[PDB]
């Protein structure tokens, strides 16, 4: 919290979990997320489900 | 609503203003349903309480 460079990029990280699936499905995605460290990487996304 | 070759009111219309996706959608389909209850059984009872 109080950043001005580290609070917009987490505002389209937290549009992302959520419209992946939430209220509406899935559709056919199956969405292949890659990445490089999971230290760097919210746990949201590195949970499985 | 009015007629604007004329500017006289035809109808009253409803006050809502501009609702699109917004707040207005309402589903509630599978595969997340009332069937889909395997919690977590604590914190379900108490949303319908």
């Amino acid at each position: 919290s109080d950043t001005s460079g580290d609070r917009e990029v987490q505002r389209t990280m937290m549009q992302l979990l959520a419209e992946l699936d939430g209220f509406d499905p899935r559709g056919d995605v199956k969405v292949i997320g890659a990445t490089n460290r999971i230290d760097i990487l919210d746990p949201a996304i590195l949970r499985p489900g | 609503a009015l007629n604007q070759q004329t500017l006289a009111i035809v109808n009253v219309l409803p006050t809502s203003k501009d609702p699109m996706v917004y707040g207005f959608e309402v589903e509630e389909k599978p595969e997340v349903s009332y069937e889909d209850i395997g919690g977590l059984d604590v914190q379900i009872e108490e949303i319908r309480e």
